[PDB]
C-alpha cells in the first residue's frame, strides 16, 4: 500500500533507479567502505611510523614521512599483536594505536566486510535486473585473492604483520618474503594462477581481435569503426561465423569454439578458476604446505648432489631469507 | 600503570562487551528497528 | 632533481591535458 | 636520508636488503664463470635463522 | 596482464549473465545458432548493471 | 583356525568382486532381474554368511 | 614539497575518477 | 616381490571391473 | 537415464535431470553415503596396514587413526598406541556397512522407483511442501542429536576420551560431571574469534567439550521433535526460498562454514586434536622451540631472565602486551598459545622465573624438543622443514593437510553455495534461462541509468 | 575511549539489523519477473 | 600393520584408498558409453 | 592487590587483564617505616611498577623542563622477580643491591610533536645508599641495540657493512657517526627509593621510588634524552 517509514526507506534502498545501486547488500558495503577509504586516505597521508616487527623498530610507510606513491604503505599490525583485535577503543591512545598498527587493521576488516558485500550487492542487482546471477562467483575469485593475502594468509602464520601491507613496495616485500619462506614459484597452485593471468591476457587478446577483426563495415574511413555500433542495436555487429572460420583454420578447424555462448563460458570460467586456484594456493602456504621441494633431488652414482635450477631457485631462495627480519630472529628455525 | 586502558583484550567477552551498556544497546538499537519493521507490516 | 621534476611534471600535466581539452572542447561545440 | 637517518626504513630499503641477499647468496652458484669462491663470513644475513 | 584477465573474466561472466531466453531448455549454450543477425545478450542490461 | 579364517575372507573377496561386477548388470539389464532374482539372493545370502563367519572366526584366530 | 605534488596526482586523479562517474555522456538507447 | 605382484593384480582387477560393468550393460542389451 | 532432449539438462549438469525424481535422488544420497563410509573404511585399513608403532602418528601421514585414538581406542598414557586393533575394527565395520549402502544406492539408483510419492507417501515429499520437508529435518535433527550424545556416553560410560590435559602427559579419562553451565557453553559461541579468544577454536578441556555436546545433542533432538511437530513460519516463508536447489545453498553455506571452522579447529586446537596424535599446532612448535632453548641456555650456565637479544627485547623472556611474561623472540605471536607442557611452568604472571628455574620436567623437555624438530613446515612433496631445507626428512604434520584440505573445501563450498543461492533466487524468480526479449525489465526504467 | 566503542557498537548493530530485517522483509519477491 | 592373520591381505588392503575416484572415472566412463547424450 | 591473591589466580584469570605488570599493594602492615627489624637481608622478587614517564627537552626560547608523553608501547613497562641482597642497620642506613631477573623493560614514547623516544627502561646493577625513609646510588644503563642489530642499511657494530654501500661512491668524511663508527656505550642512571607501608610481619616492603637515566643513544646520531621515570615498588625479603 506504500505509506509507511519503513515502506519508503526499503524502497529506496532496492530501488533501481539510484544512479548507483544501494540494496540491502549495499547498507553494509556503503559504509564499511568509507569507512576503508578514509582510514586508508588518512593513514596513506600522515600515519607515523608503525612497528611491524614487534621489536621496537618501526616503518615509516606515509608519504609525509619521506615516501613517495611508490614506496608508500599502510604497514601491517605490530607482531606483538598477533591475530589479537585490536580496536581504537582498546589502545590506549589514538598515537600508539597508530604505532602498533591500528589503521592496517582496522582498514583490512572493512575492505572483507566490503568486498563481501560488493560481492552481495553484485548478486543483488542482477537479481533486481532479470539477470542472470553468476557474476558475484566470478568477483568471488578476487575476493579470494584479497581474503587469502590480507586474512588468510595472517592467521596461518599467526599475525596480521604477515599480511600484505597496504602498498607499491610493500606488496612487492610480501611477495618476496612469502617465495623465501614458502617457494611460492614452484607451487602447483601459483602455476595455474599464472597461467590464469596469462590465458586470461591470452583470450581476451584472442577474442577482442576476432570481434575486432570480423566487425561489419557501416562507416567510412575518416569515422571511428566504433561509430559503426549503436548503443541498444540488436543486430551482430560482427561476423561470428567468418571469426569462427578463421580461427579454425588458423589453429584446428574442429577445436575451434562454434558457439559465442561456450566462447564466453571459457572467457568467464578461465581467469576466475585460475585465480580460484592460487587463491587456495595462498591458502594453502598459510597453512605451510609449500610449493615443490627439489633441493638436492639429483644425485650421482657416488651419491654426490648435482646442482639443479631448482638448487639455483634456492640459493636465491636463501639470499632472500636470510634478509627478512634482520633482527627479529632469536632462533635458527623459522617456524613463526 | 602510567594510562588508563579498557583492558578488554582476551578473556572472551559475550560479543566483546566489558560494560553492559554495550549490551545494552545492541539490544536497543536491534530491538528498535525490530519495532519499525514490526509496525510497518502487513504490506505488499 | 626538485624543481626540475615539478616542472617535468607540471608540463605533463598540462600540455597533454590541454590538447585533450582543445579537442573535447571542439567536439562539444558541434553539437 | 636512510644514509643519514639510522632510524628510517621504508618496505623499500626492506627490498633493496633483500636484493643485496639475494645477489650475494646467488652469485658463486648462478654466475660460474666468475670463480666466485666467496667465503661464508662476507655474505651478508640477518640474525640467527 | 591483470587488466587483461579481469577483462576476460568480467567480460565472459557479464555476456553470460546478461543472455537473453531463446530457451524452452534449463541449458542455454543451446539456445545460440550462429547462422543469425540477432544478439545473444542484452547490452543495455549489461550496461545498466555496471 | 587362522586357514579357515583366510579361506572365508578370500571367499568373501571373490563373493564381493561378483557382486561388484554383477548387481548393476543385473539391475540395469533388460528384464534381467526379474529371473536372476534367486541368483542376487543367494549371492548377498552367502555374503552375509562369510561376513558373519569371519566375524566369528576372528575370534578363534 | 614533493608530497605536496604526490597529493595533487592522487586527488586528481580521484576528481577525474568522480567526474567520469558522475558527469559521463549517458547512454542514448535510441 | 610377491606383494608386488598381489598389489598389481588387484589394481587391475579393481581397475577393468568398472568399465567392464559399462561394456557388459553395452554389449547385453541396454538400460544403461 | 535421462537426455538433453528430455530435461533441458545437459550432461555435465545431469544431477539437476533427478531434482524431482525423488526415488532416484534418494539413491544417489545412498550411493554417495556408501562412498563416503567407504572411504572411511578403506583408508583406516590402509592407514593400520602401513602405521608403524615406534613412530608417534603424525609421522606416518595419518588422518583416521588420530582421530579414533582421541575417543580412547588403542592408546593409554602418554598418547602411545598399545593396540591397532580398535583402528582395524571401525575399518573393517566401515567397509561392510559401505557394502550394505552401497548396494541401497545402486538399487534406488537403477532399479529403484522413480518418484516416491505415488507408492510411499511417508517418504513422499516436492520441494513446496514445507510440512514434509520439515519433518524429514526433525528426523536428521533426532539423528544428529543421537550421533552427539552417543559421543555423550562414550565420555561418560564407555571408557573416557583421551586427555592431553591429565596429570603426566595425557592419558584416557573417563569424564565426571561435564560443564552444563549455559552462560560457559554459551560463551564460546557469542566469543570473538581472534586472538586470545579464537571463537570455539578456544576450547580447551573436555569438560566444555562434552558439556557442549550434551547441550547441542538435546538442542539437537528437542529442534527435531519441533520440526516434526510444526511448520514454518509467514516470515520464514516471506524470507526464504522453497525450492530444493534453495535448500542445497542453505546446506552448501552451512557446511562451508563447518569447513572453514574445522581448518581453524585443526590448526589451533590442541584438546580435541592432541599434539601426541597430530604433532604440534602452529604456536606450539615455536613455543617449544623457544623453550628447548631456554632450557639449554639454562644448562650451559647463563641466566634467561636478563640477556637481552640484538634488538635488546629480550632473547628468551619478554613481556606481553598485557603485561605477563611470555617466551622471547617471533613466538612473542604465539604468547597465546595453551599446551600441558607451559601450564604446570605458567603462574599468574606468565611464566614464572622460579618455576622454569627449578620445577622443570623431563618428560615436557622431550616433549618440547620433538616439537621444535617436527614443526608443520613442510612441502607438498612431504618435505620437512621450510622451503629453503633438503629433501632428508619425510614429514608434512596431519594439521597442515587438514587445515589446508578443509579450507580449499570450505573455499569451494562457499563459492557453490554463491551459485547456488543465485540460481536457486533466479528460478523462483522466473529468469535461470535469461531475460524475455520482449518484456525485458531494463528497457521499462527511466534513463540515465 | 569507551563512548566511542558504544557509539561503534550502535553504528555497526544499526547496520546489521537494517540488513537483516531489509532481507527479511519479502526481498525473494522483489523479483522484476513474473511470480 | 594388520593383524597376524590378515597379513596377506595388506596388498588388496593397499588399492582400496582409489576407488571413489575410481567411481567418478566411471560415470564419466558410462557417459561416454551413452554417447553423451 | 596482594601478593596473596594474585597466586589465588590462575592464568586464565590473569591473562589479558594488565594484573600481571602491576606490583603488589599491600594494605596490612604499618607505615611506620622504621620498625623493621636491622640485619643482614637478602631480598626476592623485587618488582618496580611505573607510575609516570617524562623526558627532559629544550623549549627553544630556553626553558628547561620534563613535559609528560604518551606511551607507545602496550603493558610492558615493569620489573618483576628480581633478587638481591641488602644490609638494614639499627641507625638507619640501608645499601641496595640487585643482582638478578626481569631488571630491564624496553619502552617508547611520544614527546608532543610526534617524535620517538625509545629507552631501556632498566635498574639492573643498582647500588642505593642511604637512609629508610629514601636512598639513592647508580644503576647500569646498557644501549639499547647489541651490537649484532642491523641499521636500516644495514650497518652495525658486530654484524654489518660500517658503510652506506647504496651508493658506490660516498663512504667517508661527513657520515662517521651514521657508519663509520657505531657506539653502542652504557649508559648510567640515578635512582631514588623510599619505603613506605612495610609489613614486618610476612617481611615484605613497598613504597615509591624515583629514577633518571638516558634514553637510546642508538648510534651516536643524535644526542641521549633524559627519563625522569616515577612509580610504585614491592619487595620480599628472605
Ligand atoms: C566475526 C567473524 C570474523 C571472522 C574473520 C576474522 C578472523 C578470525 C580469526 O582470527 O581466525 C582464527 C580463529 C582461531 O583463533 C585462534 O584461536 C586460538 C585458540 O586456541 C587456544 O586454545 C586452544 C585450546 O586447546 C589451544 O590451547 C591453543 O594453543 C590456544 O592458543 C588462539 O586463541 C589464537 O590466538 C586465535 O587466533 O578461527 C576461528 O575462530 C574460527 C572462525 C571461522 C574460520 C573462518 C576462516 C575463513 C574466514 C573467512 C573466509 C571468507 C570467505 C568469503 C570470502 C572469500
Ligand atoms: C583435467 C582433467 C581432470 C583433472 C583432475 C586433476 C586431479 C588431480 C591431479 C593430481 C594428481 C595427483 C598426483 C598423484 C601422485 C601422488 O598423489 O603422490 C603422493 C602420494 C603417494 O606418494 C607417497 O607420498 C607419501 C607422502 O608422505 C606422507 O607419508 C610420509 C611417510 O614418510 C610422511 O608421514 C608425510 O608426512 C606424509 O605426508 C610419502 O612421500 C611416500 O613415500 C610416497 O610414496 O599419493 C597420495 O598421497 C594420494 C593423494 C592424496 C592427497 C589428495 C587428497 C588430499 C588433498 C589435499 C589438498 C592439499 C593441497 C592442495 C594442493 C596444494
Ligand atoms: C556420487 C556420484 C554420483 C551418483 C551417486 C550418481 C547417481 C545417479 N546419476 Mg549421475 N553423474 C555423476 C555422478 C553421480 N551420479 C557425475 C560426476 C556425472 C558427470 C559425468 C554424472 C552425470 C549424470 C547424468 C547425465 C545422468 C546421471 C544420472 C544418475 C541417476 C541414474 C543413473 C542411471 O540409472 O543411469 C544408468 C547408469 C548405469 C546403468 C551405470 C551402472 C553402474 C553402477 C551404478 C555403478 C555402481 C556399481 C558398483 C561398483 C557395484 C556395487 C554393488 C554392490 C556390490 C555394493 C543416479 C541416481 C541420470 C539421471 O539423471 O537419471 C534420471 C542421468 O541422466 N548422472
Ligand atoms: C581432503 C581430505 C584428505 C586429506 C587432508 C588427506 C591427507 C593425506 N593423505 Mg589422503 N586421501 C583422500 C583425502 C585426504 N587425504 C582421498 C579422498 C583419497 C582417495 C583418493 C585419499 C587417498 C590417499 C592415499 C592412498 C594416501 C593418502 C595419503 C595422505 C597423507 C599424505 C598426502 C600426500 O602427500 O599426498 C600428495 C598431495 C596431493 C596429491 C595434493 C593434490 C592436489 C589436488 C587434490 C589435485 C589438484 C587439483 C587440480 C589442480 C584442479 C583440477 C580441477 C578439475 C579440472 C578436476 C596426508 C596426511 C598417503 C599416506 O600418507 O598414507 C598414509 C597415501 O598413501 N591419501
Ligand atoms: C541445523 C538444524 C536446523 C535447521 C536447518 C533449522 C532451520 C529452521 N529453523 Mg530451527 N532449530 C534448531 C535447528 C535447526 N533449525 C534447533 C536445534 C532448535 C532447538 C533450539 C531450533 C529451534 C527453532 C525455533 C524456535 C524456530 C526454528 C525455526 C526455523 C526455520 C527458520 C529459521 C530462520 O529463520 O533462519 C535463521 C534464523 C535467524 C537468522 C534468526 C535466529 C537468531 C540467531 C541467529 C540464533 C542464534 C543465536 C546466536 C547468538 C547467533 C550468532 C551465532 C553465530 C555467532 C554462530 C528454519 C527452516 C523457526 C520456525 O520457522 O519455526 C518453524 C522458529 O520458530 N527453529
Ligand atoms: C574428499 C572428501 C573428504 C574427505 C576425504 C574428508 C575427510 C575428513 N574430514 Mg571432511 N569435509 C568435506 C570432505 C571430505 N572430508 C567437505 C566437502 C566438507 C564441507 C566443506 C567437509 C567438512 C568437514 C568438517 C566440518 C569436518 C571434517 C572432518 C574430516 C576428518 C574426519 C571425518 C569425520 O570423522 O567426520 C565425522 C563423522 C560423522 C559425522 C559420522 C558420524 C560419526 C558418529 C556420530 C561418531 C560417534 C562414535 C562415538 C564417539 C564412539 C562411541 C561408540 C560407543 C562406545 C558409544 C576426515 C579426515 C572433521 C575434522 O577432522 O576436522 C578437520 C570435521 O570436523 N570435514
Ligand atoms: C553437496 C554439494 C552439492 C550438490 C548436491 C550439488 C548439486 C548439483 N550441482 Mg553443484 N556445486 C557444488 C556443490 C554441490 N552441487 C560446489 C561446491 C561447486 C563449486 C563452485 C558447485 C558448482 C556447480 C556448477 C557450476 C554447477 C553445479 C550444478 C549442480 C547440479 C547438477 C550437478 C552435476 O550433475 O554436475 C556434474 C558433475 C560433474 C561435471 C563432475 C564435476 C567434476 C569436478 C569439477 C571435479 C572436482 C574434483 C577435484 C579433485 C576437486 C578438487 C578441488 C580442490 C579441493 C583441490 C546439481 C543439483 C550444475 C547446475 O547448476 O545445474 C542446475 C552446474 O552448472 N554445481
Ligand atoms: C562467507 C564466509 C564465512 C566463513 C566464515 C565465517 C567466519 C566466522 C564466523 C563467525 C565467527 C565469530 C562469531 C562471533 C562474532 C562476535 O562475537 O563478534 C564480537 C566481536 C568482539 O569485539 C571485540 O571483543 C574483544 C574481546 O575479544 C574486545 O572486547 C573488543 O573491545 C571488541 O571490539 O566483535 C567483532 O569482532 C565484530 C562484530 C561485528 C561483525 C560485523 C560483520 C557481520 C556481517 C554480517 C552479519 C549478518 C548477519
Ligand atoms: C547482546 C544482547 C542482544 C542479543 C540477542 C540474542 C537473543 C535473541 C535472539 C533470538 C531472537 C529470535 C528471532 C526470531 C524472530 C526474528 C525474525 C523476525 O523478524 O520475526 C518477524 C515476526 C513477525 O511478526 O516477529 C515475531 O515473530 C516476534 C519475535 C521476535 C521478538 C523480538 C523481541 C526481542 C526484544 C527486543 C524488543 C525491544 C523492542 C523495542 C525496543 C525499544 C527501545 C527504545
Ligand atoms: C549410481 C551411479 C553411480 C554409482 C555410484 C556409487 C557410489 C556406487 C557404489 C557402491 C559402493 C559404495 C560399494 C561399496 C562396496 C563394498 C564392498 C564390495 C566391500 C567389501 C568387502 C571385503 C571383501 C573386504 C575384505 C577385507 C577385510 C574384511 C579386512 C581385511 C582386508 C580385506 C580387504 C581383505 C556412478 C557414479 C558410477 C554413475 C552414475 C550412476
Ligand atoms: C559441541 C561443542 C560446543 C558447543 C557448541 C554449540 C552449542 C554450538 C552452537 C551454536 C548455535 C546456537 C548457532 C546458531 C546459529 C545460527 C546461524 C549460524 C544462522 C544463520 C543464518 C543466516 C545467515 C540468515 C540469513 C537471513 C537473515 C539475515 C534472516 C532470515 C533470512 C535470511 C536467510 C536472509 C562447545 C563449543 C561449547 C565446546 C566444543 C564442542
Ligand atoms: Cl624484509
Ligand atoms: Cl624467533
Ligand atoms: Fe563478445
Ligand atoms: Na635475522
Amino acid at each position: 500500500e506504500n505509506t509507511s517509514l519503513w515502506a519508503r526507506f526499503c524502497e529506496w534502498i532496492t530501488s533501481t533507479e539510484n544512479r548507483l545501486y544501494i540494496g540491502w547488500f549495499g547498507v553494509i558495503m556503503i559504509p564499511t567502505l568509507l569507512t576503508a577509504i578514509s582510514v586508508y586516505i588518512i593513514a596513506f597521508i600522515a600515519a607515523p611510523p608503525v612497528d611491524i616487527d614487534g621489536i621496537r623498530e618501526p616503518v615509516s610507510g606515509s608519504l609525509l614521512y619521506g615516501n613517495n606513491i611508490i614506496t608508500g604503505a599502510v604497514v601491517p599490525t605490530s607482531n606483538a599483536i598477533g591475530l589479537h583485535f585490536y580496536p581504537i577503543w582498546e589502545a590506549a591512545s589514538l598515537d600508539e594505536w597508530l604505532y602498533n598498527g591500528g589503521p592496517y587493521q582496522l582498514v583490512v576488516c572493512h575492505f572483507f566486510l566490503g568486498v563481501c558485500c560488493y560481492m552481495g550487492r553484485e548478486w543483488e542487482l542482477s537479481y533486481r535486473l532479470g539477470m542472470r546471477p553468476w557474476i558475484a562467483v566470478a568477483y568471488s575469485a578476487p575476493v579470494a585473492a584479497a581474503t587469502a593475502v590480507f586474512i588468510i594468509y595472517p592467521i596461518g602464520q599467526g599475525s596480521f604483520s604477515d599480511g600484505m601491507p597496504l602498498g607499491i613496495s610493500g606488496t612487492f616485500n610480501f611477495m618476496i618474503v612469502f617465495q623465501a619462506e614458502h617457494n611460492i614459484l614452484m607451487h602447483p597452485f601459483h602455476m595455474f594462477g599464472v597461467a590464469g593471468v596469462f590465458g586470461g591476457s591470452l583470450f581476451s587478446a584472442m577474442h577482442g581481435s576476432l570481434v575486432t577483426s570480423s566487425l561489419i563495415r557501416e562507416t567510412t574511413e575518416n569515422e571511428s569503426a566504433n561509430a559503426g555500433y549503436k548503443f541498444g542495436q540488436e543486430e551482430e555487429t560482427y561476423n561470428i561465423v567468418a571469426a569462427h572460420g578463421y580461427f579454425g583454420r588458423l589453429i584446428f578447424q574442429y577445436a575451434s569454439f562454434n558457439n559465442s555462448r561456450s566462447l564466453h563460458f571459457f572467457l568467464a570460467v578461465w581467469p576466475v578458476v585460475c585465480i580460484w586456484l592460487t587463491a587456495l594456493g595462498i591458502s594453502t602456504m598459510a597453512f605451510n604446505l609449500n610449493g615443490f621441494n627439489f633441493n638436492q633431488s639429483v644425485v650421482d652414482s657416488n651419491g654426490r648432489v648435482l646442482n639443479t635450477w631448482a638448487d639455483i631457485i634456492n640459493r636465491a631462495n636463501l639470499g632472500m631469507e636470510v634478509m627478512h627480519e634482520r633482527n627479529a630472529h632469536n632462533f635458527p628455525l623459522d617456524l613463526a | 600503570l602510567v594510562d588508563d586502558r579498557m583492558n578488554g583484550d582476551g578473556t572472551g567477552l559475550p560479543f566483546g562487551v566489558n560494560d553492559g551498556i554495550l549490551g545494552w544497546v545492541i539490544a536497543g538499537t536491534l530491538g528498535t528497528i525490530w519495532a519499525i519493521y514490526f509496525v510497518s507490516q502487513k504490506d505488499l | 632533481v626538485n624543481i626540475l621534476g615539478l616542472t617535468a611534471t607540471a608540463l605533463f600535466i598540462i600540455i597533454p591535458t590541454s590538447f585533450l581539452l582543445i579537442l573535447y572542447v571542439k567536439t562539444a561545440a558541434s553539437e | 636520508r636512510a644514509a643519514e637517518d639510522p632510524e628510517f626504513e621504508t618496505f623499500y630499503t626492506k627490498n633493496i636488503l633483500l636484493n643485496e641477499g639475494i645477489r650475494a647468496w646467488m652469485a658463486a652458484q648462478d654466475q660460474p664463470h666468475e670463480k666466485l669462491t666467496l667465503p661464508e663470513e662476507v655474505l651478508p644475513r640477518g640474525n640467527a635463522l | 596482464v591483470l587488466g587483461a584477465a579481469l577483462l576476460c573474466a568480467i567480460h565472459g561472466a557479464t555476456v553470460e549473465n546478461t543472455l537473453f531466453e531463446d530457451g524452452d531448455g534449463a541449458n542455454t549454450f543451446r539456445a545460440f545458432n550462429p547462422t543469425q543477425a540477432e544478439e545473444t545478450y542484452s547490452m543495455v542490461t549489461a550496461n545498466r548493471f555496471w | 583356525m587362522t586357514s579357515i579364517l583366510q579361506i572365508a575372507l578370500l571367499g568373501l573377496v571373490l563373493v564381493s568382486f561378483a557382486l561388484v561386477v554383477g548387481v548393476p548388470v543385473v539391475f540395469a539389464s533388460p528384464n534381467g532381474w526379474t529371473e536372476n532374482k534367486g541368483v542376487v539372493f543367494s549371492g548377498l545370502s552367502v555374503w552375509f554368511l562369510l561376513v558373519f563367519a569371519v566375524g566369528v572366526f576372528n575370534s578363534f584366530a | 614539497m614533493e608530497a605536496l605534488v604526490y597529493t595533487f596526482l592522487l586527488i586528481g586523479t580521484l576528481g577525474i575518477i568522480f567526474f567520469s562517474i558522475f558527469f559521463r555522456e549517458p547512454p542514448r538507447i535510441a | 616381490s610377491l606383494t608386488l605382484i598381489l598389489q598389481l593384480v588387484a589394481l587391475f582387477a579393481v581397475v577393468a571391473a568398472g568399465p567392464l560393468v559399462v561394456v557388459l550393460l553395452s554389449v547385453r542389451g541396454g538400460n544403461l | 537415464g535421462r537426455d538433453q532432449e528430455t530435461t533441458g539438462f545437459a550432461w555435465w549438469a545431469g544431477n539437476a535431470r533427478l531434482i524431482n525424481l525423488s526415488g532416484k535422488l534418494l539413491g544417489a544420497h545412498v550411493a554417495h553415503a556408501g562412498l563416503i563410509v567407504f572411504w572411511a573404511g578403506a583408508m583406516n585399513l590402509f592407514e593400520v596396514s602401513h602405521f608403524v608403532p615406534e613412530k608417534p602418528m603424525y609421522e606416518q601421514g595419518l588422518i583416521l587413526l588420530p582421530h579414533i585414538a582421541t575417543l580412547g581406542y588403542g592408546v593409554g598414557p602418554g598418547g602411545e598406541v598399545l593396540d591397532t586393533f580398535p583402528y582395524f575394527v571401525s575399518g573393517v565395520l566401515h567397509l561392510i556397512s559401505s557394502a550394505v549402502l552401497g548396494f541401497g544406492g545402486v538399487y534406488h539408483s537403477l532399479i529403484g522407483p522413480e518418484t516416491l510419492e505415488e507408492s510411499y507417501p511417508f517418504f513422499g515429499y516436492v520441494w513446496k511442501d514445507k510440512n514434509k520437508m520439515t519433518n524429514i529435518l526433525g528426523y536428521h535433527l533426532i539423528i544428529l542429536g543421537c550421533g552427539a550424545w552417543l559421543l555423550v556416553l562414550k565420555a561418560l560410560y564407555f571408557g573416557g576420551v583421551y586427555d592431553t590435559w591429565a596429570p603426566g602427559g595425557g592419558d584416557v579419562r573417563i569424564i565426571s560431571n561435564p560443564t552444563t553451565n549455559a552462560a560457559i557453553i554459551f560463551g564460546y559461541i557469542v566469543k570473538s574469534p581472534f586472538g586470545g579468544d579464537g571463537w570455539i577454536v578456544s576450547v580447551d578441556n573436555l569438560e566444555d567439550i562434552i558439556g557442549g555436546h550434551i547441550w547441542i545433542g538435546t538442542l539437537c533432538i528437542l529442534g527435531g521433535i519441533w520440526h516434526i511437530y510444526t511448520t514454518p513460519w509467514p516470515w520464514a516463508r516471506r524470507a526464504f526460498v522453497w525450492s530444493g536447489e534453495a535448500y542445497l545453498s542453505y546446506s552448501l553455506a552451512a557446511v562451508s562454514l563447518m569447513g572453514f571452522t574445522a581448518c581453524c579447529f585443526a590448526w589451533f586446537n590442541n584438546t580435541a586434536y592432541p599434539s601426541e596424535f597430530y604433532g604440534p599446532t602452529g604456536p606450539e612448535a615455536s613455543q617449544a622451540q623457544a623453550f628447548t632453548f631456554l632450557v639449554r641456555d639454562q644448562r650451559l650456565g647463563a641466566n634467561v631472565a636478563s640477556a637481552q637479544g640484538p634488538t635488546g627485547l629480550g632473547k628468551y623472556l619478554m613481556r606481553s602486551p598485557t603485561g605477563e611474561i611470555i617466551f622471547g623472540g617471533e613466538t612473542m605471536r604465539f604468547w597465546d598459545f595453551r599446551g600441558p607442557w607451559v601450564e604446570p611452568l605458567r603462574g599468574p604472571s606468565g611464566l614464572d622465573l622460579v618455576k622454569l628455574k627449578n620445577d622443570i620436567q623431563p618428560w615436557q623437555e622431550r616433549r618440547a624438543a620433538e616439537y621444535m624438530t617436527h614443526a608443520p613446515l613442510g612441502s607438498l612433496n612431504s618435505v620437512g622443514g621450510v622451503a629453503t631445507e633438503i629433501n632428508a626428512v619425510n614429514f608434512v604434520s596431519p594439521r597442515s593437510w587438514l587445515a589446508t584440505s578443509h579450507f580449499c573445501l570450505g573455499f569451494f563450498f562457499f563459492v557453490g553455495h554463491l551459485w547456488h543461492a543465485g540460481r536457486a533466487r533466479a528460478a523462483a524468480a522466473g529468469f535461470e534461462k535469461g531475460i524475455d526479449r520482449v518484456d525485458e525489465p531494463v528497457l521499462s526504467m527511466r534513463p540515465l541509468d | 575511549m569507551l563512548t566511542l566503542k558504544i557509539f561503534v557498537y550502535t553504528v555497526v548493530t544499526f547496520f546489521v539489523g537494517l540488513f537483516i530485517f531489509g532481507f527479511l522483509s519479502n526481498d525473494p519477491s522483489r523479483n522484476p519477473g513474473k511470480g | 600393520k594388520l593383524p597376524e592373520a590378515y597379513a596377506p591381505f595388506s596388498p588388496i588392503v593397499d588399492v582400496l584408498p582409489i576407488i571413489p575416484v575410481l567411481f567418478i572415472l566411471l560415470a564419466f566412463v558410462w557417459q561416454a558409453s551413452v554417447s553423451f547424450r | 592487590l596482594t601478593y596473596d591473591e594474585l597466586q589465588g589466580l590462575t592464568y586464565l584469570q590473569v591473562k589479558g587483564t594488565g594484573i600481571a605488570n602491576t606490583c603488589p599493594v599491600v594494605e596490612q602492615g604499618t607505615s611506620n617505616v622504621r620498625e623493621l627489624k636491622p640485619g643482614d637481608y637478602k631480598l626476592e622478587k623485587f618488582c618496580m611498577e611505573p607510575t609516570s614517564f617524562t623526558v627532559k627537552e629544550e623549549d627553544a626560547k630556553g626553558r628547561e623542563e620534563f613535559v609528560k608523553t604518551k606511551l607507545l608501547t602496550r603493558l610492558t613497562y615493569g620489573l618483576d622477580g628480581m633478587n638481591g641482597s641488602m644490609k638494614i642497620n639499627n641507625d638507619g642506613s640501608v645499601e641496595f643491591r640487585e643482582d638478578e631477573g626481569l631488571d630491564y623493560a624496553a619502552t617508547t614514547v611520544k614527546l608532543p610533536g610526534g617524535e620517538y623516544v625509545p629507552f631501556l627502561f632498566t635498574i639492573k646493577e643498582f647500588d642505593g645508599k642511604g637512609t629508610l625513609d629514601s636512598f639513592s646510588g647508580d644503576f647500569l644503563v646498557p644501549s639499547y641495540r647489541g651490537s649484532t642489530f642491523l641499521d636500516p642499511k644495514g650497518r652495525g657494530g658486530a654484524t654489518g657493512y660500517d658503510n652506506a654501500i647504496a651508493l658506490p661512491a660516498k663512504a667517508d668524511a661527513d657520515e662517521i657517526q651514521r657508519l663509520n663508527n657505531k657506539s653502542y656505550t652504557p649508559g648510567k642512571g640515578s635512582a631514588v627509593f623510599s619505603v613506605a607501608k612495610v609489613d614486618t610481619e610476612t617481611g615484605e616492603i613497598a613504597g615509591v621510588f624515583e629514577s633518571i637515566q638516558p634514553s637510546d643513544t642508538e648510534m651516536g646520531a643524535h644526542p641521549a634524552k633524559d627519563i625522569k621515570i616515577t612509580g610504585l615498588w614491592y619487595g620480599q625479603l628472605t
